[PDB]
């Protein structure tokens, strides 16, 4: 009827691709942020901003290629192309890192996009609303690191480069720096990760072998039309077998299907909700009772305390590398290394 | 960005200057890697670390080695680095080659190119040529 | 079509040569036709090998793996691990090519025209998977062949040229066995160790006597375990313990190809007897004891007393004493106080490494030795870059040790995954449930309260 | 005494006398059932049901 | 030490045993098909 | 490398070891050409 | 009738509370006493000597330490290899000394595992399932077996072997990444995307069933509660998260197969395990990942940093740290 009515209508249209409402959102950002790294990781460098190459122009594989962080000196302005630094120069702005915010940010309104259109779908097919819920945890993780993270820390510098190697130094940072793994959020979540890769593999596996017989062949797979109503494996079958080969076992499909969206999910947000904790540098350290005592005692020596030494070789080795901008010359006398290593 | 003036290196004893045809250097660097360079990469030496390829450490052997000919020189009859007897039987060399398989096809053109190598890398990278691990 | 396709069989595409359990002659060209493919890997895999060979660089610095198989037995090796010839390379190369186009042949005539079934047609050849009298000739047939294949490494190494000892007095040459060991308290010896460290399970044989001497013993026993299994038939408890369908001794044979897997792949790493160090480089624990002896031939010219040289732990920095009690290097390296090689047994004695012989006797050979093992250490990467994992980009080496105990030990375990996959299958297609519960019938609904 | 080359670690005579004590101690058990059987009866199944 | 070790061979090859005679136990007809 | 009657056929033999690849991808490409039927 | 059979009554029947089996004849005297080794040398053990250098490190809890730092210490770079009994060691004190109770649980753990696995296959035997539950269960045994069995072997030494700890699992960490570049290496790299990708896919098919559930309940009592169990009916309409999906990303690439749908989900992890497990076992035998050091060069020839460069300097801090005494000669070869 009216002009919000035919907009409305043609939106919703069934067609190739489900545009909705939320695809307004989403196409657009999602489209720069994943062109936008890969040109930053084909054709823009890192030679001024870290002194790297992280380009296929300068010889970097799929590896050792990334979109990195602009420079300390920048803080944390967001590098707009019209900016204070940038000045409307294209090329200026890639070289100074403005291409890794324009990833991240129109990266972090693709996954806003990409949440409301779980919402909108789920609306017009009547149904509820876990796969947007789920999909949260994918949110806080991308948050919590690409962005609460470096605004925490002293510029954007600290932030993880969109690329493969790039994340990897970023694991190797934060081990030395802030000894993550001893953090108990990091904990909770390898839990989940790990959980929620062993409920798939569980719940595949066990389906796929109480199944029953529907057709003469060999095949399994032949013998199942999506319409049908009779289930297409036995639970009471493998109810029997988890319960004596360990110990206890699901007698539930509604409290099943749900234990393996809580599972993965709840690992991401409770390692997200300690990752916000090092922004603020307020990280799990020492304990302090193993701290007091292996000074006192100089010959108490845990798997702890051989931790901490391998911290000082990532604290102090790679940090003359890793942050040009401050200059840091250390002699050969103060890096501290091992006996004939 | 190889210039000429990069490539000029030291060549006798007194202290002439020559070039090195980029043939020198790309050869210097294939023959470097496959013969020597087992034991002396990157200029360190793995089986005797005091006995550098280091430009400060080949000016002190006692007969100065940072020449061109004063390396082909230690090729052909490997001294010590005192320079008093030789240890050919264990370094290999042209005088000891039948022990040792990997130089009996060597001219002097090769010899030139590898002691080319040897001599033009610490004016490329100052300080990673020999000096370990730190400077990796 | 019919046969090929899943309305007639129940198999779909991508589990296709499942539908040759059934047929004979589709299957036996489907066996020769893998043959024909392992034949003609290895041919020309060595022509590969001989047309990149460089008599400057060492046999293990070029990355072959084929040709160092063809020098312990000893053609075109000479004294000291230094390859002569290669004209003899080409040759073997040629022959497992050429061979190949026939065993092709076989495979593209017996699974294309050679009749589906040969139990119509030949009823020597034709079978079935549940007869269990011609299944044991089938065995018996082809061990009587193994227990040949066995004499002919056995002839090859007292007659014909000889093998290459790496043990050899004087140094490493083509040596005949005169004289190898039939002593089965020896012999057996080995098959039943220990598997852990000084004891070494199979791979710590340390003499081709007891190579060569061994393998005698399998001849024995493949030929008369090869006719035990032609004239007899299985009995009451082997009857009882075993499904007798085709899949299932599919199931059998990759079990057992995993013990010959792994093993094999543990042969590369710690051998040094069938596999000789100047061919297949230097092991694990050999480039480990070349680096300690290295500097201690370096630090005994400085005039150091190296016994007595007090390490910075408090235990020897050069000479210790293994927690048995012999002299031995010290550092990481006193974990490899096993290591037996050819340049560092000159040096030993009841006690071990005897100090006066070190302090006089040291060989020029044995320093040109542990300096190359030292520097080709089995240690690389998959961009074959040497060195540590650390190590920068200007050498290209990695061990062809670390290409076999990588890549059988990989494949090793993918074949106990197809013991556990293709065992699973024959033992419930032999029960009846592999395509699933049956809706009239479940067997747990018979059962007791679940408690 | 550990990196003896000897068979399954039987370092002492006295090892022996429980290993074979072992085996025949469960065998004697499983051929008051299986055996004392009939060793010349046969199937053309994939798997036997005899008896007990 | 040589009291323990006679201990732990009868508690092995009791149990090996019982594998090794268990699977000779006509094991293939203990299924819930027949028998 | 190879003998100087055979010196010729230098680049045919480097190809020779990849050809057990091509068979298992003939099976694909045989089995997309009877319509995985 | 007779004493054997009435044992093998017993002994496979299903009507136990556990299942015990052939298998667990030998899983449970396994697994028993790998436990009650276990507590005992977690809660009170003496410190052992790990470098071979009779500096002696304590990982017991009654000797200082926490859930996190506590630790059963592999055995000493002394025995290495060697197989290390109770008897074989002349006192108990000799034995909790030089790492005893590292080689007595985990043989006793590998055996038990191996046991356990094949114990999943027996009951699908008897319960009329098909079989093949153990064979997904093959990929942590293979990753289990890798970082204790394998990898103590090509590198020679039970000392290399994972510390049965926490704190002394990122020791295990770190320095397989200094030796051996893990990261770079592509079956580490082929299961972080089997593990985040099984995250992925348990977390989208657990969302998908639980958004498309019948009407069964009120909105007082718990959704479970729609599930009757034993029930004939199928609990969700597989039709309605299929169309869903068909939107989502699009049409073609939804599962309308709920066999296929449940056979990806058990391919994905289960092939990202195996390939990851054998990272570890060629990672044994020092044939380790990438290494692109120095790899970008000017026309000049200096060398130009890229991001594995700074990936080095993170190694070579970890590699000269790592054992800091126990090293006497420059290259780390164990
Ligand atoms: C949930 C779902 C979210 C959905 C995703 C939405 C994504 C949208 C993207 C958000 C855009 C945020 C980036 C804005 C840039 C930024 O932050 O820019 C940062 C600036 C602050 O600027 C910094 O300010 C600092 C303070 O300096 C001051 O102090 C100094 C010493 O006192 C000197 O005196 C200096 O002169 C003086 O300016 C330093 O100067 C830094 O160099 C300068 O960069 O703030 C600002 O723009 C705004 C900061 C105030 C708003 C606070 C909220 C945002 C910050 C949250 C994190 C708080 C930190 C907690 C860590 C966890
Ligand atoms: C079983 C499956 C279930 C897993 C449970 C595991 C617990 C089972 C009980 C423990 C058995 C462990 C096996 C020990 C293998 C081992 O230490 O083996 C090492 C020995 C090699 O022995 C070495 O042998 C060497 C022999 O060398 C000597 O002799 C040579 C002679 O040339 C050289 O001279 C050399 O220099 C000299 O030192 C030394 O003696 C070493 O000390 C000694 O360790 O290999 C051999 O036994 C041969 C290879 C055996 C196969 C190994 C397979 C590994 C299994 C991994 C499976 C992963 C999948 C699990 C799925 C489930
Ligand atoms: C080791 C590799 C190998 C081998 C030897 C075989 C062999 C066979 N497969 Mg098979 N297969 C394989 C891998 C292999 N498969 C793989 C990996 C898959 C999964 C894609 C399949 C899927 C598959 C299916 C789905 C089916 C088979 C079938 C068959 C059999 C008959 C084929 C036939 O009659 O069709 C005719 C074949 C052709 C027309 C192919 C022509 C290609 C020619 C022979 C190539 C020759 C090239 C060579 C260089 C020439 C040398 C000549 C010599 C003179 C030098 C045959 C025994 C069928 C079967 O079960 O039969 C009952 C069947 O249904 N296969
Ligand atoms: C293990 C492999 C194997 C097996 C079991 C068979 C079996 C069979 N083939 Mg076949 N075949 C094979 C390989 C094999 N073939 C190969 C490799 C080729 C290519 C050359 C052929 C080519 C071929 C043709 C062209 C024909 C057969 C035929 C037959 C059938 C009758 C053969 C006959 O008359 O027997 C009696 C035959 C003999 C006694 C002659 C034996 C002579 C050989 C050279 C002795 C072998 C020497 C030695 C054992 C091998 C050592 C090498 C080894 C280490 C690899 C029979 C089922 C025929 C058939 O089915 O009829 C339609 C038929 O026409 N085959
Ligand atoms: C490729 C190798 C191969 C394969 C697959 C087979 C396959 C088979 N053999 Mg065979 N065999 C082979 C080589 C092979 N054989 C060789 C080379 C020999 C000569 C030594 C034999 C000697 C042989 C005999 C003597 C018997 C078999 C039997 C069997 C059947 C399975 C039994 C089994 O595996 O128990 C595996 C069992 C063990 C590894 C341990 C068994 C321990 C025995 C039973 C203790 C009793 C002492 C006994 C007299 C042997 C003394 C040695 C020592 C144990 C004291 C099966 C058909 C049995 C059969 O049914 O005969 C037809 C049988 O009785 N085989
Ligand atoms: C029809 C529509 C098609 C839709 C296309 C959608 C776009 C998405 C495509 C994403 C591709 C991202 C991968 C980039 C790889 C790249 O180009 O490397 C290209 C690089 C370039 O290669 C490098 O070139 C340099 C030039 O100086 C140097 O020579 C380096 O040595 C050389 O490696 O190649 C590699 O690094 C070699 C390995 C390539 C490995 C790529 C696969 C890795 C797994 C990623 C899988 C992504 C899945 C995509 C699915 C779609
Ligand atoms: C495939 C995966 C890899 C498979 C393993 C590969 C085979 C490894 C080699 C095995 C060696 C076998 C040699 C005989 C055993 C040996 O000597 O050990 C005997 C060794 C030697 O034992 C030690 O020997 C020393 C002498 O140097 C000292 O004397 C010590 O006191 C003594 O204990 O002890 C062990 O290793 C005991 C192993 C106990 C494991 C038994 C569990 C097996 C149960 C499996 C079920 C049986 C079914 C399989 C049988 C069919
Ligand atoms: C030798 C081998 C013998 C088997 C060994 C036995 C060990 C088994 C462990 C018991 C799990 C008990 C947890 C109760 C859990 C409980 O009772 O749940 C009971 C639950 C049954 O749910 P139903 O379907 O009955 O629920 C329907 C509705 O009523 C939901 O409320 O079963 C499961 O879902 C458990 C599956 C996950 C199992 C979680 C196990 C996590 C591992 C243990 C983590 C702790 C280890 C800490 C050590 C420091
Ligand atoms: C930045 C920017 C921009 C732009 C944007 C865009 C427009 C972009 C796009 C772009 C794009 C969008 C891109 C793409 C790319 C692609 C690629 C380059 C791909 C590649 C691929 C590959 C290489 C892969 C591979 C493979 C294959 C082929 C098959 C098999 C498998 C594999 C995976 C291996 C603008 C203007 C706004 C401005 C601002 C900034
Ligand atoms: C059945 C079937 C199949 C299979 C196939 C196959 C497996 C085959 C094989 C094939 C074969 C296995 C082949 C072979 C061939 C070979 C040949 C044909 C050779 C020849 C040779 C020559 C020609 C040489 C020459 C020379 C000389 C003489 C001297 C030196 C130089 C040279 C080397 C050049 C498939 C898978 C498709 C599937 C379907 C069915
Ligand atoms: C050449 C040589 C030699 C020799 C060799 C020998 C003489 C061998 C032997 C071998 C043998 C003598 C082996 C054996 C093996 C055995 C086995 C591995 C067994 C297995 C068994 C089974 C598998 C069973 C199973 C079962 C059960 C347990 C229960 C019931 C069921 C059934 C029956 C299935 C020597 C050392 C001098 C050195 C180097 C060279
Ligand atoms: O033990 Mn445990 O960590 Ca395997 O690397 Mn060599 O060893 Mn000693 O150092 Mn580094
Ligand atoms: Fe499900």
């Amino acid at each position: 009827r009216g002009l919000f009515d035919l907009v409305d209508d043609w939106l919703k249209k069934d067609r190739f691709v489900f545009v909705g409402w939320s695809g307004l959102l989403l196409f657009p950002t999602a489209y720069l942020a994943a062109g936008g790294w890969m040109t930053g990781t084909t054709f823009v460098t890192s030679w001024y901003t870290h002194g790297l190459a992280s380009s296929y122009l300068e010889g970097c594989n799929f590896l050792t290629a990334a979109v990195s962080t602009p420079a300390n000196s920048v803080g944390h302005s967001l590098l707009l192309l019209w900016g204070p630094e940038a000045q409307g120069d294209f090329t200026r702005w890639c070289q100074i890192g403005g291409l890794w915010t324009f990833v991240a940010l129109h990266g972090a309104f693709g996954l806003i996009g990409f949440c409301l259109r779980q919402f909108e779908i789920a609306r017009l097919v009547g149904i509820r609303p876990y796969n947007a819920i789920a999909f949260s945890g994918p949110i806080a993780v991308f948050v919590s690191v690409f962005l609460l993270y470096p605004l925490g820390q002293a510029s954007w510098f600290f932030a993880p480069s969109f690329g493969v190697a790039a994340i990897f130094r970023f694991l190797l940072f934060l081990q030395g720096f802030h000894n993550w793994t001893l953090n108990p959020f990091h904990m909770m979540g390898v839990a989940g990760i790990l959980g929620g890769a062993l409920l798939c593999a569980i719940h595949g596996a066990t389906v796929e072998n109480t199944l029953f017989e529907d057709g003469d062949a060999a095949n399994t797979f032949r013998a199942f039309t999506p319409t049908q109503s009779e289930e297409t494996y036995s639970m009471v079958t493998a109810n029997r077998f988890w319960s004596q080969i360990f110990g206890v076992a699901f007698s539930n499909k509604r409290w099943l299907h749900f234990f393996m969206l809580f599972v993965p999910v709840t690992g991401l947000w409770t390692s997200s909700i300690g990752i916000v904790g090092l922004a603020l540098n307020l990280r799990a350290y020492d304990f302090v009772s193993q701290e007091l005592r292996a000074a006192e005692d100089p010959e108490f020596e845990t798997f702890y305390t051989k931790n901490h030494l391998l911290d000082e070789g990532i604290r102090a080795w790679m940090a003359a590398q890793d942050q040009p901008h401050e200059n840091f010359v250390f002699p050969e006398e103060v890096l501290p290394r091992g006996n004939a290593l | 960005d190889l210039d000429e003036a990069t490539r000029t290196v030291v060549v006798d004893n007194a202290g002439n200057t020559t070039v090195l045809t980029p043939e020198q250097v790309k050869r210097g660097k294939r023959l470097f890697n496959a013969t020597c360079g087992a034991c002396h990469v990157g200029g360190i030496t793995k089986t005797n670390p005091n006995v550098g390829l280091d430009p400060e450490a080949l000016s002190l052997a006692t007969p100065r080695r940072d020449n061109i000919s004063a390396l082909v020189d230690y090729i052909k009859n490997p001294t010590t680095y005192d320079g008093l007897e030789s240890i050919a039987e264990v370094h290999p060399s042209i005088k000891s080659a039948d022990i040792y398989p990997r130089m009996r096809s060597l001219t002097d053109e090769d010899l030139y190119s590898i002691a080319g190598h040897i001599m033009l890398s610490p004016k490329i990278a100052s300080e990673k040529w020999g000096g370990g691990k730190i400077y990796y | 079509i019919a046969g090929r396709d899943i309305e007639s069989t129940g198999f779909a595409w991508w589990s296709g040569n499942a539908r040759l359990i059934n047929v004979s002659g589709k299957l036996l060209g489907a066996h020769v036709a893998h043959a024909g493919l392992m034949v003609f890997w290895a041919g020309a895999m060595v022509l590969f090998e001989v047309s990149h060979f460089v008599p400057e660089k060492p046999t293990y610095e070029q990355g072959f793996i084929l040709i160092q198989h063809l020098a312990t037995l000893g053609y075109g090796i000479g004294p000291g691990g230094e390859i002569t010839s290669t004209v003899p390379y080409f040759a073997v190369g040629v022959i497992h090519l050429i061979s190949s186009a026939i065993l092709g042949f076989g495979g593209i005539y017996h699974s294309l025209l050679g009749p589906d079934t040969l139990e119509e047609s030949f009823p020597f050849f034709g079978y079935d998977w549940r007869d269990k009298n011609k299944m044991t000739t089938i065995l018996g047939i082809h061990l009587c062949l193994l227990g040949l294949g066995s004499f002919l490494l056995v002839i090859k190494a007292m007659y014909l040229g000889g093998v290459y000892d790496t043990w050899a007095p004087g140094g490493g040459d083509v040596r005949y066995i005169t004289t190898p060991t039939l002593n089965p308290i020896v012999i057996f010896g080995y098959v039943f160790r220990s598997p852990f460290g000084g004891d070494g399970w199979v791979v710590s044989v340390n003499n081709m006597e007891d190579v060569i001497g061994g393998h005698i013993w399998v001849g024995i026993l493949c030929i008369t375990g090869g006719i035990w299994h032609i004239f007899t038939k299985p009995f009451a408890w082997a009857r009882r313990a075993f499904v007798w369908s085709g899949e299932a001794y599919l199931s059998y044979s990759l079990a057992a190809i995993s013990l010959m897997g792994f093993t094999a792949a543990l042969y590369s790493w710690y051998n040094n007897t069938a596999y000789p160090s100047e061919l297949y480089g230097p092991t694990g624990p050999e480039a480990s004891q070349a680096q300690a002896f290295t500097f201690l031939v370096r630090d005994q010219r400085l005039g150091a007393n190296v016994s007595s040289a007090q390490g910075p732990t408090g235990l020897g920095k050069y000479l210790m004493r293994s927690p048995s009690g012999e002299i031995i290097f010290g550092g990481e390296t006193m974990r490899f106080w096993d290591l037996r090689a050819p340049w560092v047994e000159p040096l030993r004695g009841p006690n071990g490494l005897d100090i006066n012989k070190i302090k006089n006797d040291i060989q020029p050979w044995q320093e040109r030795r542990a300096a190359e093992y030292m520097t080709h250490a089995p240690l690389g990467s998959l961009n074959s870059v040497g060195g540590v994992a650390t190590e920068i980009n200007s050498v290209n080496y990695v061990s062809p040790r670390s290409w076999l105990c990588c890549s059988h030990f990989f494949l090793a375990f993918f074949f106990l995954v197809g013991h556990w996959w293709h065992s699973g299958r024959a033992r419930a297609a032999a029960a009846g449930f592999e395509k699933g519960i049956n809706r009239a019938n479940e067997p747990v609904l018979s059962m007791r309260p679940i408690d | 005494t550990e990196g003896t080359n000897e068979w399954f670690g039987v370092d002492d005579l006295r090892l022996l006398a429980v290993l074979f004590l072992g085996h025949w101690a469960i065998l004697s058990l499983w051929l008051g059932s299986y055996g004392d059987s009939n060793e010349d009866e046969d199937f053309f199944g994939e798997i036997d049901y005899s008896a007990r | 030490m040589l009291t323990l070790k006679i201990l732990v061979y009868t508690t092995v090859i009791f149990f090996v045993s019982l594998f090794i005679f268990g699977f000779l136990s006509s094991d293939p007809s203990r299924n819930p098909n027949r028998k | 490398r190879l003998p100087e009657a055979y010196v010729v056929f230098s680049p045919i033999v480097d190809v020779l070891p990849i050809i057990p690849v091509f068979f298992l991808l003939l099976a694909f490409v045989w089995q997309a050409a009877i319509g995985f039927r | 009738v007779s004493l054997w059979e009435r044992f093998c009554a017993w002994i496979t029947s299903t009507e136990n509370r556990l299942y015990i089996g052939w298998f667990g004849c030998l899983m449970f005297p396994t697994l028993l006493t790998a436990t009650s080794c276990f507590i005992i040398a977690f809660i009170a053990a003496p410190p052992v000597d790990i470098d071979g250098i009779r500096e002696p490190v304590a990982g017991s809890l009654l000797y200082g330490n926490n859930i996190i730092s506590g630790a059963v210490v592999p055995s000493s770079n002394a025995i290495g290899m060697h197989f290390y009994p109770i008897w074989e060691a002349a006192s108990i004190d000799e034995w909790l000394y030089n790492g005893g109770p590292y080689q007595l649980i985990v043989l006793h753990f590998l055996l038990g595992v191996s046991a356990y696995m094949g114990r999943e296959w027996e009951l699908s035997y008897r319960l009329g399932m098909r079989p093949w539950i153990f064979v997904a269960f093959s990929a942590p045994v293979a990753a289990a077996s890798a970082v204790f069995l394998v990898y103590p072997i090509g590198q020679g030494s039970f000392s290399d072997g994972m510390p049965l700890g926490i704190s002394g699992t990122f020791n295990f960490m770190l320095v397989f990444q200094a030796e051996h570049n893990i990261l770079m290496h592509p079956f580490h790299m082929a299961g972080v995307a089997g593990v985040f990708g099984g995250s992925l896919f348990s977390a989208m098919h657990g969302s998908l069933v639980t958004s498309s559930l019948i009407r069964e309940t009120t909105e007082n009592e718990s959704t479970n509660y729609g599930y009757k169990f034993g029930q004939e009916e199928e609990t969700y309409n597989i039709v309605a998260a299929h169309g869903y999906f068909g939107r989502l990303i699009f049409q073609y690439a939804s599962f309308n197969n709920s066999r296929a749908l449940h056979f990806f989900l058990a391919l994905w992890p289960v092939v990202g395990i195996w390939i990851t497990s054998m990272g570890i076992s060629t990672m044994a035998f020092n044939l380790n990942g990438f290494n692109f050091n120095q790899s970008v060069v000017d026309s000049q020839g200096r060398v130009i940093n890229t991001w594995a460069d700074i990936l080095n300097r993170a190694n070579l801090g970890i590699e000269v740290m790592h054992e800091r005494n126990a090293h006497n000669f420059p290259l780390d070869l164990a």
